[PDB]
């Protein structure tokens, strides 16, 4: 038959951000047993609360040996085995859980389904509201949702977040507010209550003379209110967050998280009307004590070597004059923000005010844009600098961080990454990939190294010895952001195998070559290309003198080939597109193809086979920019 | 409009509630400490297999938190109130919602959350897990399940509550300065704790001995080892406490990087684990004596 | 037949009386000292114009008394409480008596006797006057008017009484050994202090390191010295405490003579009397608020 | 009318060591107020209470002693005319005086009659005077304690409560800084409660009432007999102290005797402690036997009545208990160690910085004690005894015993030395080097006992003023003026010779000879002793009724012996009627002025026969000579003042015919050689010059 089977775990009060996805490996769990406990189902919902993880199996038919003992046998391992970031060891029991186990729920449309865990045994009463509420008998697995409603509980966490966000347009609408509400932040309020009553409170108009960042800080990160714009994006004097309870002294609840709230926001105001007194250089003087970390030094003395990278950098990438300016300012300053109580009590906020201290002290703001920049990206799927020199800013400080933090020997492992190095390389990639420049990773241990012994040579012993595992550690990155977006394993292994090792190089030739791959020419251009470089990885020349003789040329497919060698040459440049140079390259497959059906390379005359092992090594340098194409599998 | 609470009531009502659970009405521990956690009534009884139930009154020194008395919610010392009940019942949330409603807190008129805070005080090795209680969106409570004190596996589990006093006392007395608060027979907080607030801000601050403070954990860490070599756990838990504060107020003087910092709390952690397996070592040096008489008091 | 009274009831007793006789519920200080007497609470605030009316549980903590468990009312760890009013209220001795009939101690049933005792603390500088009250030939309190507190006049008079609460404890349930004390829900005060008792005595008689006490001493009064140079009272007094109990140690060591005994004295008095000079200084330069408070109470 | 006053003030509980001389002083305070303002009464009756003190004043006279003058004018010819009519001037004398010629009386005054004109000034009534007498009564009193209270630093022995001052049944009102006067006492603590006084003589029977007993005397009577009542009706022998009842008499408010007992194990522990723990410290009374053996059991008496007895019994029985446990584990480890652990451990005792510690004091002792066997006459035994007590005599100070009770120094010496296998004789004179216990107290009944005290409060003495820790008028921080008015009473009841002239020099010789760790100013400081203990003996022969100038004539001794004084005294306070006496007393101080201005080497006293002018000094030479040939320190003191006594005519010959004073320096100087010998002899028994004759 196709009855509805309920099991619900009551527990104590779980971190909202995890409510969801463990109710959702429930159903995961409920959905895996239930096929290999060979049961048919119609559908399984969902119910979560903060105090309780519910599954409701619709449509259960009734035998595999029969329901009761199969459920009975089952559903203990199914609440015992499930995952959580945390567990806990409960009263005298090493078992472990993301919260203690307080009431079970199992019900088979009338009949009740012993299994029982711990202390608490499983039976047919509920829990309401943990204020307003009371507990309750359950009669039957359908009206399990219904029956909750009378006890002031939404279990249905869909409708729950519906009806917050329901009250959250009405509040918008009455006071002719612009709410503009986070979904995170949302996730977390819905899985923080079970019956939601939204309210808003005000605070006084002198604190709206700061800017909005702090302001939406606090109550988002700190309070997790809305902050209350108007149509014009001004951030108006209000604030929004949702009760865990009916609309009972709404008004009283309301006053005290106004209090609360305006405690955080005259702490603020203190600390921004403390940290204006202070002149730049007074902070960037103090910067000399704060250390960058144990072993590397100071922080000023990194400003000073990334001042130096920013003037580099701005050479080499060709910017104008105002902007190389702008930039070297930029790097004298950007850091000094760091020694602050604002960010002392906002950690969040760190950089940001930097920008807002120093375009307040009649700066430039670009060099303030930069400053805010240099923090991003702020995540894994964070944003990304609008300008040069607050993508250079960041590029510069994480390369830094990342060769003095290899110079100490704390390459990030597995599970253990505690220094974002790992977040900082993956930054430094995708900044590259949105602004695409020509990037020697191959040779910047002798860069940092050789730059340092130039002006300031204290940084100067195995700095470079440990700059070469670097470079394959952001080889791991872009292969892992490959993987993010699915490429073939032969292709990833093939444009990171570079002789290059340049970061646009390898992401125009992964687009290329994962667009060119469902061509029918495609398979004979890899083979050959295969193969040439099969026959020249054993050569025994100066790749300094290279010359191809035509005079030792034994029929014209080797003349030609020569020819059109010389003129791609003249043609193939540093300053081509990748799908070009692919194009050039390909066309010349049934070149190299004759070649060899024509000239056997394994020649028993030495001199000219040299000359043909020049003239194939040519195309094989000029293939290793695409990287090991021997690492492509074409079937 | 009805009375609030002065601190003096806060107080007593929260004892007699606990006690109405069986709680142990201990005083606070005679050491300069940062919180009641680490009042040995907490950290030392909650180990072992032995039961205890507990509340107390606890003075927690921060001297990182001093303000030189202008800022009303940071204080060199403030005072928490710890419950500590071994073996931890499942009634814990229930007896807290109850303590609330004796503090004239009708859960029906305000908003709670137990917001989680995976509790944790590198130190002394100690590790919890629990939230913070946030009242009318402030936070009120420490309410946390200990999993790992001084490095030990915690067999039976031990449930703490911490209420902080000062916020406390101030939401509950509606007042918006910590030194505006009815303390008792209508004594305000400052006219007694205005002055420790400046000259203890100062001592931390401006004016404490630098080598004198190097000297002082150097000597408490060798006497506190020697202390646990030949089996003296508590005065050696003492002088743990010693380097502990020692430690605080280094760090809030402005001596330790944070290198140094780290080297520091690995030293209190080895003496804290030592000084544990020391106190476990002796109670089943002793048959547990608590198991014994509270068993016998059960029946 | 009735329940004797345990700790907890005999405590929460005395507060709920005292609380109701205009006195505040303060915490035990959190140092090592030898009485009630040396809190700030009792010490510090008896000197100086500022009424003052406290009562609190101290433990104080005499290295010489310690027994190892076997003497059961002599220990190195007793409960004192200190009831301690400023100016002292000519109905005094009717609020002793209301509050032991509170304890269920009918006169009428029983012995009580005023025995005259000059009281003095002589390292403190502290002077006072009163009676030992003995119960049944049992010294259960130490009733006292101070007269000279860190070698000054003391304007208003205080007073202090001063229950032995281990003494009291055992009386009221009858047992001749503090070891089957019930402190609280029935839990032995042996099962909880009989480790604590023996490991302390072990380490002031057996196993304390003799040049650490002299050195922890002699810099603890060197920064004293400093605090008082540059004006902070509490840092100080609690260096100063710290001192005596070192200085206790020492005499349970085997380390002072009789002759720098006296010296040591000379020394710890000095400390206490520049304290009292500084603190004094300080708080007529604030305008002494609870004369301020006074006057509003009054009116 | 004669008017009945009461005035308790009522205070907190006092001290009752102070409560009777308080009450003592009240009653002084009031008389020399009612002298001073001239009050008359019939008598003033005393009761005290633990928290009051009261007077109640019978039969006041209700005026201060009004001026009744008594001012003589003119005769009674000059004031009468012969008509008998006033002449003017008995008009004139009479209206200065403020009166008329009515209050003139005739007073015969060597045989002529005076006018007399009594002025009857008035004096004062009694509110008044009653006022200003609380008033200065209350300020002045002194003891021994010190009170405090708010803003009225003042010292008391105790805090005042309440104030009684009632005029029969009239209220005297007067109000202390914020206490009022008024006519409402308190009853018991405990039992009672306050109640108001009609008059004055009902006090008393008020107070019984709320059942306080203000009477003294009635509360030592019935307390003495409940305790002689539970004595016939137990068949005990209980041996009460008197000083405990003071305490007692003094501490409580309406008595209640009771006994408790104690377990028998407890008499395995000596008596001497078990009396010194319950009478000392918990002021019991032990029970003895009719044999006077002491029965485990005890008495004390309640501050109640007599309901429910036993509990508080058994309350005191608890306290006691204990305190015999800590005494019988005190007990029975003091006997586990041995005796040179104690005598070792004696070496760590400092008895002082500048003398040192207790074992090198044991060391002089000994060897002070042995000389003093050996100058004293002591057997071979008694010696070595005293030797081995010497050695060992300060152990008993590092038992437990000692610790817990510092009364039963020496006691338990004794007892242990004898546990110990030791000599009784040595522990009884441990015990007995502690004697005597005050000015009035015991002596040592052994020779060894009396020895060994002598010398170990010599070694005290000699080394106190060694470092120089004299002390002064009325501050003497060690009652080292106890140790020699000690040392003073054990030589007189033994009666050995003991001259402080020469003992500097015998302590520093046997300290040379022996140890001179303790040997380089010590007879330059025992010189001051010299100067000392003089005083001591004065201060005694005081307390015995001795004429001063006796005792400064046998006081200024050249010998300085004890003993040698206290017989010369006797002789001489003997002799206040010999007729041949008085003569030589006058010749003797005449002699002796002469002498003390004779400005001679006091070292070359040959005569020379040569510069004789007469034939009496040859005589008188001749006698001198002859008496040398006896005169030595080996004869009793009456054959030394008998014999030079004897020869006054000679004197008298001498100073008649031979005039002393010459103006030739040679024959003035043999004169004054002839006469310094006889001075020297004379001040053996010391300066005559201190005789008054009458």
């Amino acid at each position: 038959m196709a009855k509805t089977y309920l099991l619900e775990i009551g527990l104590e009060e779980m971190p909202a951000h995890v409510v969801t996805p463990s109710v959702l490996q429930l159903k995961e769990r409920m959905i895996k047993f239930l096929k290999d406990a060979r049961l048919d189902f119609e559908d399984v919902k969902t119910f979560s609360t903060p105090r309780r993880l519910t599954v409701q199996v619709l449509g259960l038919a009734d035998k595999q040996k029969t329901a009761a003992e199969v459920l009975t046998g089952g559903i203990k391992d199914v609440i015992t085995k499930m995952n959580f970031p945390t567990m806990m060891k409960w009263s005298t029991y090493s078992f472990k859980y993301i919260r203690p186990i307080r009431w079970i729920v199992s019900l088979l449309d009338d009949e009740v389904v012993p299994v029982q865990i711990l202390d608490v045994a499983a039976g047919r009463v509920s829990r309401g509201h943990r204020f307003l509420g009371h507990d309750v008998e359950i009669a039957t697995a359908a009206d399990y949702e219904a029956d909750l409603a009378s006890v002031q509980v939404v279990a249905d966490a869909a409708k729950r977040k519906a009806t917050i966000r329901e009250q959250i347009a009405a509040l918008a609408n009455e006071r002719d507010w612009q709410i503009k509400v986070n979904e995170d932040l949302l996730e977390e309020v819905n899985n923080l209550v079970e019956y939601p009553t939204a309210f808003a409170g005000d605070f006084d108009t002198k604190y709206l003379t700061i800017p909005d960042e702090v302001l939406i800080t606090s109550m988002r990160d700190h309070q997790r209110f809305f902050y209350v714009t108007d149509a014009e994006d001004n951030l108006l004097p209000h604030f929004v967050s949702v009760r865990n309870g009916n609309t009972d002294h709404l008004e009283n609840v309301a006053l005290g998280n106004q209090k609360v709230l305006t405690a955080r926001l005259e702490d603020a105001a203190f600390f921004y009307h403390e940290d204006q007194q202070h002149s730049i250089q007074e902070y960037v003087e103090r910067l000399k004590k704060v250390s960058f970390h144990d072993k590397i030094g100071t922080m000023y003395e990194k400003m000073q070597r990334v001042m130096i990278i920013s003037d580099f950098l701005a050479d080499r990438f060709g910017l104008t004059e105002t902007e190389k300016n702008q930039l070297h300012r930029a790097a004298q300053i950007y850091k000094f923000d760091l020694v602050t109580g604002m960010v002392g009590e906002f950690p969040e906020l760190q950089g940001v005010m930097g920008d807002k201290y120093a375009v307040l002290k009649g700066e430039d703001p670009a060099v303030g844009q930069a400053i805010r920049e240099h923090y991003m990206p702020i995540s894994a799927d964070g944003d990304l600098p609008k300008s040069k020199v607050g993508a250079v800013l960041a590029i510069a400080d994480k390369v830094d961080s990342i060769t003095s933090f290899f110079a100490v020997g704390l390459t990030p492992s597995g599970s253990n990454d505690p220094f974002a190095l790992r977040r900082q390389a993956f930054g430094i990639v995708r900044i590259v990939r949105e602004q695409g420049w020509d990037f020697p990773i191959r040779q910047l241990e002798a860069d940092i190294q050789k730059e340092l012994v130039a002006h300031d040579a204290t940084y100067n012993l195995d700095f470079e010895k440990q700059t070469a595992p670097v470079a394959d550690f952001l080889t791991d990155r872009v292969k892992q952001w490959f993987n993010n977006r699915k490429i073939r394993y032969d292709i990833v292994d093939t444009v990171i195998k570079g002789s290059r090792q340049d970061i646009r190089e390898m992401f125009k030739a992964a687009d290329v070559l994962n667009a060119h791959q469902d061509d029918p020419q495609f398979k004979d251009t890899i083979e050959a290309f295969t193969r040439l470089l099969r026959i020249t990885a054993k050569a025994k020349l100066a790749a300094d003198d290279l010359t191809v003789d035509p005079s030792l040329f034994e029929n014209e497919a080797e003349q030609h080939l020569y020819d059109a060698v010389l003129e791609l040459q003249k043609q193939f440049t540093p300053a081509m597109s990748m799908e070009d140079r692919f194009k050039a390259l390909a066309a010349l497959r049934p070149l190299i193809v004759d070649y060899f059906e024509q000239t056997m390379v394994m020649s028993k005359d030495e001199k000219v086979r040299d000359n043909h092992l020049k003239q194939l090594l040519t195309i094989a340098q000029m293939i290793n920019v695409m990287g090991d194409l021997n690492q492509l599998i074409v079937k | 409009m009805s009375k609030k609470l002065s601190v003096q009531e806060i107080i007593l009502t929260l004892q007699k509630f606990w006690s109405d659970q069986g709680c142990m009405l201990m005083q606070s521990y005679d050491t300069e400490k940062g919180a009641g956690t680490m009042s040995p009534y907490t950290f030392l009884r909650a180990i072992g297999p032995e039961p205890w139930n507990a509340a107390y009154v606890e003075p927690s020194r921060r001297p990182a938190d001093g303000r030189y008395g202008e800022n009303p919610n940071r204080l060199y010392q403030h005072h928490q109130f710890q419950v500590v009940m071994k073996p931890s019942p499942e009634n814990v949330q229930d007896l807290y919602l109850q303590s609330l409603e004796k503090l004239g807190i009708n859960p029906l008129e305000h908003d709670i959350r137990f917001v989680e805070d995976n509790w944790e005080n590198p130190s002394m090795g100690c590790a919890g897990v629990g939230w913070e209680v946030w009242l009318d969106g402030m936070e009120i409570s420490q309410f946390t399940y200990f999993q790992q004190v001084g490095g030990l596996e915690v067999d039976p589990v031990t449930s703490e509550i911490t209420y902080g006093l000062e916020r406390l006392s101030s939401y509950i007395q509606d007042v918006n300065s910590v030194f505006d608060l009815e303390w008792g027979d209508g004594v305000k907080y400052g006219d007694i704790f205005l002055e420790p607030e400046f000259e203890n801000s100062k001592y931390a601050f401006e004016d404490s001995n630098e080598e004198l403070l190097l000297m002082l954990f150097d000597e408490y860490e060798k006497e506190a080892k020697r202390q646990i070599k030949n089996g003296l756990v508590h005065p050696a838990y003492d002088y743990c406490l010693k380097c502990s504060h020692t430690f605080n107020l280094m760090d809030a003087r402005g001596m330790v990087s944070v290198t140094e910092r780290a080297g520091y709390l690995d030293r209190i952690r080895n003496m804290a684990k030592s000084i544990a397996k020391e106190f476990v070592a002796q109670r089943e040096k002793r048959g547990f004596p608590l198991l014994k008489h509270a068993q016998e008091e059960t029946k």
